[PDB]
């Protein structure tokens, strides 16, 4: 799972018909305190994430281990919304 | 902003029991209630995601013993426009 | 001769219960204004009763003709009709507020930790609450007798006590109060300060 | 024998009410008490003699003017009062489980009595006054003696004031008065006491 | 603060009979009523826990003979935020 | 104060027929009506106990020929707090 | 003195849930707890008779969802010697 | 010395109810209680033989409604060495 | 104050595994443990509501593989008197 931050949305109109209904979010990977640093990843929403949230997203075949994204061409899905990130005695991120 | 928790009950009594259990369960702020007619009232609490989630679980457990629980839902981080356009307690 | 004229703004729920137990008349419910008139010829209290009843819409609870004296109570929810009845009473006798006798406090004692034998003696001739074997006891005698209910009203207003007995007719007026001594002290101070703040003719 | 009930330690309100309404050696709180009810009401003098000669118990109450023979005897030692009760039951040639079992006829709590009902209830009561707006409990038992036992149990449960406990008469009626939760606990204890004395229906 | 008692009836007549029986039963304060639309009205009383409980029992017994009793509930000690955010008579 | 009579009809027409029969039947004062939503309207009359009782009997008989009578009830002497807290025409 | 309420649970967790529900239910004072060995812990609350009774009802309802409730009992007015000889919070 | 009465209950709540009924029943002195582990607590009263016997009968009747009464026994006159060697309240 | 999490295990080994998984799962403070006799030990953690809830879930999952889990419970906001009267780490 990659700890990232939701940066934007992607609206596709001509899409593959199995992924119709999925919200596609632009998520940049972030360091544990919450600053986006890296390239963006378009990933399917499965938890209900919005723009600005720090999320955990799973990539690969495990991105299909969801009733929402089961047999779809989805190589990245958001599997959690992150409450607190704690790095060794110290909280680096509060929700 | 804050996480959002809502319990809609068809009945004012079950909503007051839901709101009482929600506020006694965790540190949430009951902002009030929404009357949508037909007997439907919605109690709305705002707070941290774990506080709102535990509060809303206890409020559902207590309102199912009293009234008719229509809907129970927790939004962990609502959008800015949702707080701007809906009576959810965190409007500017 | 007007011996006693005292006005009560409201009856406590226990003095009103005592008068609902012991009086021969229209019983008072609590929380309503009362008025006590005692005059020195005993048979002449019927004329005072007639004046207060033809004037206003008050109700009589106590009309006691003693061996020598006469006592009357009138009461109503509104204080205006009882004060109008009292104006009629004072105009019939052609006296004023201050023509009454100033009450003497002849005895006031706080008998604390009352033994069981003294309670079994004292709650046998009493009509109000029963005193329990081990509570305190405030006794009081006022002259003339009709002021005693004043001391029975302002005591319970300032404490949580038991009205064991009040005798507001006769030569002397008697008052027994029961309860814990921390509240018997407050009821005793309130009753004494209610009786000694009463003007009249010494 | 219609009733046989021992009050093992008299409560203070029941002692004060039993000593404000009885002609005899007045009870003290809380010594002990034995109460027996038999018919006819002239053998109560024989039972009182056979108990007061063969024990140290003082005679609290003996009723014949209103109803049948009810005798209550009071000593500070539970052994002497139990000995006097055994003498009164052996003079009557009956056992302890030969009394009529107390049928609890009525049991009704009237919450927040009005001032008019308060004055009418206080004008016929030889105990504490039911103040206007308060719960009031009213029980009835058959035979009339065991109701006195009920009063003691009520005064043991919660802080309720006792208004009138009629141990004499054809039916035994008890009236207590207090706050709502306190009178509910006192009424539950009174009905539980008056429905546990084993006997012969 | 004070204990809370609520009787919700679908119908104004059954609610007035409920409120009348509640106030005649014990020392409670009828603060008023809540209209949530659809025919639903809630009578709200405040007072001591035994007073509110006995009042609400008598109000339910009297409102079931008249109307359609939706919900009857007693909260012995509501939270401070519940009194602050809901029309329950004890708001500051 | 005065005795209270109430007829609740689901429908404005049956309530106006009920109120007309109530006022023509005896000396009562129609104070007005209460809308609780959902089609429910309540006509409220005040007066002496026999006047209110006969009026409410005639109003029920006339409203059952027109509409859907939900509830009919007469309170012979409502409490002071009921008149103080509810729209029943005798508020101070 | 004050009324006495006691909930004995075989398990510390069910006792803490019982004590939490007792104190949140009404105005009672949790004086503490009694360990009698074998896993048995007793939570003891003191207060008014209605407060203790409602508190102990809610504490039983909440402790039966968590642990093994051995005994629940309310003494409305314990004897003076019971408070003098037992650890029940009101000892002189 | 004094007569000895003992009620052993597996449970602290039933023992407190037993001790309360024992002291309210007759003139006995509750000296305290003995924890022997495993949930077993024993309430010990001392007094005259009739007082202890009547007290212990009432304590058994009240503790059987609450808990698990293990043993109830009255010793009318215990030996001097029993008071000297056991925690029974009359030790020199 | 802080949220409260408790895992009671009949066995010290399962409790140490529970406490180890609770502290490794989230930012909670293991305050210690409570021995109530009979083999029953309770591990107590304090912290934020989500931290305590996730910690207590992981502690239950790890203690069920080792020992006999009696009770698992999370109190999101315990009362002030509960922290004052019980050994739960946040006493003043």
């Amino acid at each position: 799972m990659v700890l990232g931050k939701v940066v934007g949305t992607v609206v596709a109109s001509r899409k593959e018909p199995r992924i119709e209904g999925l919200s596609l979010l632009l998520v940049r990977a972030c360091d544990p305190d919450g600053t986006p640093t890296g390239g963006a990843v378009v990933c399917a929403d499965a938890v209900g994430a919005g723009v600005g949230e720090v999320v955990l997203y799973a990539s690969g075949s495990s991105a299909r281990q969801t009733e929402v994204t089961n047999n779809r061409p989805v190589d990245a899905t958001i599997m959690a919304i992150v409450d607190l990130v704690e790095m060794g005695g110290d909280v680096r991120f509060r929700k | 902003a804050d996480a959002l928790g809502m319990i809609e009950v068809r009945g004012f009594v079950g909503m007051v029991e839901a709101a009482d259990a929600m506020v006694k369960a965790a540190k949430v702020e009951l902002i009030g209630y929404e009357k949508t007619g037909g007997g439907y009232v919605t109690a709305v609490v705002r707070g941290d995601v774990a506080a709102v989630k535990a509060a809303t679980e206890a409020g559902q457990r207590a309102a199912e013993r009293v009234g008719e629980v229509v809907a129970v839902h927790v939004i962990p981080r609502p959008h800015v426009n949702v707080d701007a356009a809906l009576p959810l307690g965190r409007t500017p | 001769t007007l011996r006693t004229y005292i006005f009560l703004d409201a009856l406590q729920p226990q003095l009103a219960t005592f008068i609902g137990k012991t009086a021969r008349g229209f019983l008072p419910v609590p929380g309503q204004a009362s008025l006590w008139v005692e005059i020195a010829p005993g048979i002449a209290i019927n004329r005072v009763t007639d004046a207060a009843l033809k004037a206003t819409k008050v109700q009589p609870a106590v009309q006691v003709v003693e061996r020598a004296y006469g006592l009357l109570e009138v009461h109503h929810f509104d204080q205006g009709e009882v004060l109008a009845a009292g104006s009629t009473i004072l105009d019939k006798l052609e006296v004023r507020e201050e023509g009454r006798l100033k009450p003497q406090v002849m005895t006031h004692q706080i008998i604390r930790a009352v033994e069981a034998y003294q309670t079994q003696i004292i709650n046998r001739n009493s009509q109000g609450m029963m005193i329990l074997p081990g509570e305190s006891l405030f006794i009081l005698e006022t002259q003339p007798a009709g002021y005693a209910v004043l001391a029975a009203n302002e005591a319970e207003k300032a404490a949580n006590v038991h009205l064991v007995n009040v005798t507001p007719y006769g030569a002397f007026g008697r008052l027994y109060l029961a309860g814990s001594e921390a509240e018997i002290d407050a009821a005793a101070e309130a009753a004494e300060a209610a009786i000694r703040s009463v003007s009249g003719v010494a």
